[PDB]
Order: C-alpha cells, then structure tokens, then sequence
C-alpha cells in the first residue's frame, strides 16, 4: 500500500496530522508512530462519541443527526461528559431533570 | 485560500458505522473543533511530559500515558488497546 | 451617541426564563436588579480580554474569534463557531 | 371560572423550555449593550453580525448554571423560593470573585 | 472569665489560629497512603516530603471545606455542621455529583 | 473458652480505625463551627478518601511513565495542579 | 550590561534564553527579555514590603511564610491574582462569623 | 556537582530594597521562586498563544505588553505598563 493510514487501517490522516505537530511547536523531534497512534486514538473517541449521537438520533425519529444529538450523547454517559465537563455546547440545551422536593403532593 | 476541515475523515467512519445516518453541518463543524482542542490537550500534555525530564522527542509512549491520565477509566483503556495494535500493524508492513 | 438605557433592555420576563431553564421554581423581585450588574461584570472582563487582541490586530471590526478565545481565557471554552 | 392552581404552569414550562436550544435573550437590546461597553474602552468599533451570537450563546448558558446552585440552597433550607442572599451564598462559594 | 456558658466554644479557635501546627496526626496519615498506594501499584517507596505535603494538602483541603459548610450551616439558622451541609458545598462546587 | 496460644494483632496506624478522632475536631473548629455532628465527620473522611486517591492516581502514573521506584514529591505538585490546587513553597 | 543599560534590578539576560528554550513562537521580539524582567521585578516588591508590614503589624523581626500569606490574603487585589493558589505552612486570617457571637 | 538554579539573588535585594535591615525564613525564600516560576510561564505561554492566532511568528515586547493588560485587574495594570514601558524605553535611549 501506498497511503501510511492504509498500511495501519485506518481512515484518520497519517500524514496531515504529523505536520500539524510540527506547526505546533509542541516540540524539536516529531515521533514516527505517534502520529498513527494519536489518529487512530481520536478516532476512536469520535467514533465512541459517534455511535451513540445516532442512536440518539434513532431514539427521536430521524436519520440525519443534529448538535443536541451530541450533547445528551455526552451528558448521559459519566466516563464521556466528565471528560468533557469543561465543555459547553453551541445551543447545547438541557437534560429534564427537575429535583426532588418541589414536585407535588 | 485553503480553508482546513477533518469532515473528510469523519465523513468515512460515520458511515462505516452508520451508513443510514448524516452529520449537521455545524453539528460537523462542532467536531472539528473538538478533535483538535482534543488534539491540543493531548499535545500540550505530551509537550510538558517531554520537557520535563528534557525529552527531545515525543515518542508512541508519551502519548500513551498523557492519555492514560486525561482520560476517565473505561474510555482510556480501549484507547491504550488500539493504540498499541495500531503499531503492531503498521512496523512489520 | 454612547449607548445607555442599555442594562434595562434585558427586562423582566427574559432573565426568569433562563432561571427556569436553571430549574428555579420561582422567583422574588429583587433579584432581576441584581444579576444585571453580574451579566454586566461577566461581559466586561470577557469582552476586556477579546478587545485588546482586535487592537492588537490594527483592526477595529472585532471578530467572533476574539470573543471565544477570550472566553476560553477566564476559563469558559465554548464548541461550535471557531477556528 | 377557572384558573389554574398555582405552580401548574410553571413546571410545564421548564421542561418545554429545557428540551429545546433556541436561545432566550433578544437579538436587538444585546448587542446595543455589546456595543455600549466596548465604545467605554474604545469607541466606535464593529462586529460580524455572529460574532455577536458567539458572545450572546456564553453567557446565556452562564446564567442558567448558577440559577441552578442557586435553586439548591433554597431547597438546603427547606425553602421554596430563590432568595437573594443564596445567589450570593453560591456566588462566594465558588469563589470566583 | 465572664461566666461558663459557651466559653470555650470561641477560645479554642482563637488559640488553633494564632498556631499552625498540623490538626491531623502524622503517623497515622503516614500508613493511610502507603496502604492504598499498594493496591493501585505494588513495590511502593515514599519521599519523606511527599506525604508531608499531601497532610499539607488535604488538611488544607479540609478547612476550607468546613469554612463554607459553616456558612451553608449558618444559613439554615443553625451553628452546626451537619453530614449534608458537607455535601451541598461539595455539590456546588462539583466535584460531589 | 481457652487461652489457646492466644496473639492479638490489629491495625490501627493507617487504616481509618487507627486515625485519632480529635486530630478531626482540631480541623473542625479552624474553621471555627460551634457543634460536631457524629454523623458528619465519618462522612468528611469519606470524602478525604476520595480526594486522596485521585492525587495518588497520577502520582503513581508520573512516577512509572519515567521508570522510577522513589516517587517524588513533584509527582504530587503536578498532580494538584492538573485538579487546580497547586501548592507554593514547593519544588519548582 | 542589561541590568545597567536596561536599569532594572532583575535578570534581563536569563529571562531572555527560558524564552528561546521554552519554545514559544518561531523566534523571539526584542522587545520581550527585558519588558519581562522589568514587571516580574516590580511584582516581586510588591509583596516583600507588605509582608514587611504584616510582620511588624504583629511586631516581628524577621519574616516567615505565616506573614507571607497574611499579607496577601488580606490584600484585596494581590489576593485574587493568586486566588486559587494554596500556601506552605500558613494558617488563615482571624474571623469570626456574626451570629455565632457570646452575647 | 548539582545545579538547581534559582531566584534567590533577584528577590533578596528587591526586600533589601523595601525593608533593608529586615528578615526573611529560608521557608518563605522558595515560596517566593516557587510564586516567580509560576507567573513565568502564566505569561510566556499567554504571548506564545496570541502569536500563532493572528498568524505571526515570533513573541515581542507588545504581546507581553497586551497580555499583561488582561491578565490583571484595573489599576496595577497600569501602573505596572508604565514601568515596564519606561524600563525598557530607557534601555534602548542606551546603546
């Protein structure tokens, strides 16, 4: 194979993300497969974040998927939105949740 | 002149695992800024890491446990797996 | 002309219902007056912090892109028009 | 005649309110008080009509974050009603300022 | 001395503030660490500072924790910490869910 | 009910049994509240635990990602400081 | 040289190389080596002296980390500079809440 | 033998310099490295973030000189520009 991302499977940009480690400044040597290694990792996060932004998605009934989509994706899950509980979203909207006490007898 | 996007690569995946599915183009957008905050953090962590014990080099194990430390328990130990498989790959090839 | 008559124009009904997106019940008089002077002071310091780089920048037309990376200075990151 | 018991309405709301994103705040007042502070630094300076909504998006989301501590220390007290101080109280407590 | 009543309530800070001696022990803190240490890694050594500082750490992290749990106490009409008044004031602060 | 060849050995250094009672109340009153619930400051160590293993978590981690068997007392700076509660006086 | 020529009482050229060693930007401006030394300075006297206050406040000869933070903690300004960062060995301001009073 | 490079000089005359014939711990010498270090990179990363925004590439004396104007509360700032815009003007009067 020619295309670097193929010789390691995978759709994530071998090359175009090993010159934005070197635009970055981030340091004086560039690692040859950290930059695979960090694609493929992405990757995955997205693809975690991803997979279940459509089954949000599937859940409204749609089959497109619009930002909130990925917003209750986030929230739900502790080991995504906690991550992430330094993020707020574009009209990212609310979970229904009303507390305990001040609902009616 | 050369507006930037990863739409391309999300492009793929998205329908490699949701073929009947589509992305919003600012829900798309939403995403391309995630990944590289995403990208800086991991970066940024990686950098720091290097610096401190005078690294001229950021090789495939600063990442990993820059990783290991930013990320909350169950998505950070998939990530670790892939992430070696992924070099198991592509050296001998 | 120096715009004034300005903190008022957030009036009464708009400031409750971010309270009830909140998940407030309900709500006393006296506090419609009191956040205004926080929104104030929370737009001063984001919009202190962006101003200064579009100077920086020999421009005047201040960007959206100011606003967010000076949001992400006092510590608010935001996803969604940027970059 | 009638009229809706007290607290059936508000409730019904909230919910409404929360599960959409559409944002609260007016397009026209804000952007007059955007531009009334930015003249007190600088005067007479301009923005993409977003950039304005990058802006507006920040804040509008800020507030309801801090009703919510602020609701809370309502309920801590056995009470029913944000009061002023709790504003405050939550305010301190961050320890923000 | 004025009477008995309430006398040593306020005495005791006044005489804890002016000090800055350690509140928690420094032996029993010392195993708490090295105890756990060992089931998150085995074969485990420690800096004679580094536990110091983390008994720095924590009893700080501690008082400020009262410091507001005071208040959230004082709020509620009341001069006593109670088991919630600990979480409330973790809550809001965030790391308590 | 015999004497059996009877040794007795318990742990009270590090587990929490062991910990003094008043090393607690002495923090409690810093902070200068009138009355300790007995409920409350069993809840508050609890709390302590949570917040010791996080610190240690990291600490662990940059103590191995260099290959060392002495953790240093840097290790724990960084690790406040990727939580927000970094420490002046040490370790620059 | 530097201290002289710039006249500050800080290291102009030490600042200068951290900045070319941290990595920055590409190269460096001029301007910074010495713009950098010259508020760090002014910083650095800012709090001496009101450490010097607060231990003769409570009359002291010399100066210790308790008074450092005293000093500080009861500024309002310095104070919320380092708001959020924790202090060696230092205790805390008296205080007394107001219906907690011994009438 | 060891390095382990420090403040110390710069802080001391600055003391000396508003209380000279007062003292200091050697606990309270390290908080004060430890406080300088510190605000060291707080800065330093600040102008290397602007600089790589608006899309040039090297850090001069005007981006600390932006930076510093948000990164602090009203008053102090200004005073603080002026000092540091006077050092260094009378710096280059030199040469």
């Amino acid at each position: 194979a020619k295309t670097r991302s193929s010789r390691a499977g995978l759709q994530f940009p071998v090359g175009r993300v090993h010159r934005l480690l070197r635009k970055g400044n981030y340091a004086e040597r560039v690692g040859a497969g950290a930059p695979v290694y960090l694609a493929a990792v992405l990757e995955y996060l997205t693809a975690e974040i991803l997979e279940l932004a459509g089954n949000a998605a599937r859940d409204n009934k749609k089959t497109r998927i619009i930002p909130r989509h990925l917003q209750l994706a986030v929230r739900n899950d502790e080991e995504l939105n906690k991550l992430l509980g330094r993020v707020t979203i574009a009209q990212g909207g609310v979970l229904p949740n009303i507390q305990s006490v001040l609902l009616p007898k | 002149t050369r507006k930037e996007s990863y739409a391309i690569y999300v492009y793929k995946v998205l329908k490699q695992v949701h073929p009947d599915t589509g992305i919003s183009s600012k829900a798309m957008s939403i995403m391309n800024s995630f990944v590289n905050d995403v990208f800086e953090r991991i970066a940024g962590e990686a950098s720091r890491l290097a610096h401190y014990n005078k690294r001229s080099t950021i090789t495939s194990r600063e990442i990993q446990t820059a990783v290991r430390l930013l990320l909350p328990g169950e998505l950070a130990k998939h990530a670790v797996s892939e992430g070696t498989k992924a070099v198991t790959k592509y050296t001998s090839a | 002309k120096v715009l004034r008559d300005n903190i008022q124009g957030i009036t009464k009904p708009a400031i409750r219902r971010l309270a009830r997106r909140g998940g407030v019940k309900r709500i006393s008089g006296l506090i419609y007056e009191e956040t205004r002077g926080v929104l104030k002071v929370f737009l001063e310091n984001v919009i202190r912090d962006a101003v200064t780089y579009t100077e920086h920048a020999k421009r005047k037309t201040v960007t959206a892109m100011d606003v967010v990376y000076a949001l992400k200075r006092q510590g608010r990151t935001l996803y969604g028009f940027g970059g | 005649p009638h009229r809706y018991r007290p607290g059936t309405v508000a409730l019904r709301e909230i919910r409404r309110y929360q599960k959409s994103t559409e944002l609260l705040i007016r397009k026209l007042p804000f952007q007059r008080l955007v531009r009334e502070i930015a003249q007190d630094f600088k005067t007479d300076l301009r923005f993409q009509s977003s950039a304005v909504m990058a802006l507006q998006e920040a804040s509008e989301a800020y507030l309801v974050g801090l009703f919510e501590d602020t609701n809370l220390c309502g309920i801590h007290a056995k009470r029913v009603t944000i009061m002023p101080k709790d504003i405050q109280l939550a305010r301190r407590i961050r320890g923000e300022r």
